């Protein structure tokens, strides 16, 4: 509708210790719905979405297997990099990996990720076609050439065209009520002095699902403003999302300014203007 | 590393009303490594029992996480979340304002 | 449900 499942891997290489942190999350859109933490209690995969309490402890023994062996596995990595780098065993470092699909509202794959990051920077990729890699450096390079002399491409490709797909689909019947919806903003602007002669007019959007959004501000008859403040999206909490933009006008000009609210729920964009109480 | 400085915002889930019970978020993004310390205050006191959920990180690499708990709004209390991370010397306080 | 493997660097 488009829909996604993806996980988001972090290993963390701690000076002085044996076992990296080790963490996994997994979600299906907007919504996180499971989670691994090494350093929990208890670590093992556990829920963090109602809907997918419904899978019978063989699901929930398997992941936390797999979820363990990539730990260990990720402690490998970790090792090997400190070794490409020649960097020292007594700094922290750390290893991410987000993968997952993207499908069509025909249920097909439309695209697949399979990427990491070492040091919060691209390590490598696998790219679009799902068949060949991108590096970013020497030792990327390395590991680029060991994936191919294994066709590591093939494995992640099976993955991604087939069970990925699949348990997107699973998980989208588990969790269709919260899942398959569209809560559409609720928007109100606010005004807040700013000088002497100057306001912040806030036009703020709560209470929607899915997290995509756009909040447009303009001066009428102009173009939309670029001068314009924003926050990230942001979680409230209850499975819903929060945005706000604002933008600075002068005192007594307040009603010369729109702002718009697009959102998947929202056949016709919400209009918006401060109005006095 | 590359270290990037945690976005901050401290918020509620409901638009607060005085006496009205309600859930304080402090949402922190864009930051790395992923290793954080955040506490929520009340009065410059810590607030004991905080919920963290919504740990991931960004297409940019960076993370983020949600610290969050019960609160009811008064005329009086003050509200902030601190946080402490590897990206600044000091921690960084920032209060709870009902118009953000 | 997560992927079998994960790449060997
Ligand atoms: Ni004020
Ligand atoms: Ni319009
Ligand atoms: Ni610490
Ligand atoms: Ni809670």
């Amino acid at each position: 509708s488009p829909h996604s499942l993806r996980y988001f891997t972090t290993a963390v290489s701690r000076p002085g210790l044996g076992e990296p942190r080790f963490i996994i999350v997994g979600y299906v859109d907007d919504t996180q719905f499971v989670r691994f933490d090494s350093d929990a209690e208890n670590p093992r995969m556990e829920p963090r979405a109602r809907w997918i309490e419904q899978e019978g402890p063989e699901y929930w023994e398997r992941e936390t297997w797999k979820a363990r062996d990539m730990g260990r596995n990720f402690r490998v990595n970790l090792r090997t990099l400190l070794g490409y780098y020649n960097q020292s065993n007594d700094e922290s470092h750390t290893l991410q990996w987000m993968y997952g699909c993207d499908v069509g509202p025909d249920g097909r794959l439309l695209r697949g990720y399979c990427q990491e990051a070492y040091d919060g920077q691209d390590y490598i990729s696998l790219n679009e076609d799902l068949r060949s890699w991108t590096a970013n450096d020497i030792a990327s390079q390395i590991s680029k050439h060991k994936s191919e002399a294994v066709d590591e491409a093939h494995q992640q490709r099976a993955y991604l065209q087939g069970p990925c797909v699949e348990w997107l689909h699973r998980y989208l019947r588990l969790g269709n009520e919260t899942l398959q919806r569209s809560d559409p903003p609720k928007a109100h602007v606010t005004h807040h002095p700013r000088s002497e002669d100057e306001v912040t007019l806030r036009c703020w959007a709560l209470g929607f699902y899915p997290a995509d959004i756009t909040l447009t501000w303009q001066l009428n008859g102009e173009e939309l403003t670029q001068d314009m403040e924003l926050v990230e999206t942001r979680p409230a909490g209850d499975g819903t999302f929060q945005k706000w933009a604002a933008v600075v006008v002068p005192l007594g000009k307040e009603q010369y300014y729109t702002c718009h609210v697009y959102h998947e729920g929202l056949p016709e964009p919400l209009t918006l203007r401060w109005e006095p109480p | 590393m590359i270290q990037k400085t945690p976005q901050i915002q401290v918020y509620s889930r409901h638009p607060p009303e005085n006496g009205k019970p309600n859930i304080l978020n402090c949402y922190v993004t864009q930051f790395h490594p992923p290793h954080i310390e955040i506490q929520m205050l009340k009065n410059g006191k810590k607030i004991p029992k905080v919920e963290m959920s919504d740990m991931s990180f960004s297409k940019d690499w960076s993370f983020y996480i949600l610290a969050h708990t019960e609160f009811t709004p008064t005329e009086t209390d003050t509200y902030a979340c601190r946080v402490k991370h590897d990206s600044m010397a000091e921690p960084k306080t920032v209060y709870w304002d009902r118009d953000m | 449900a997560m992927a079998p493997r994960t790449l060997l660097l």
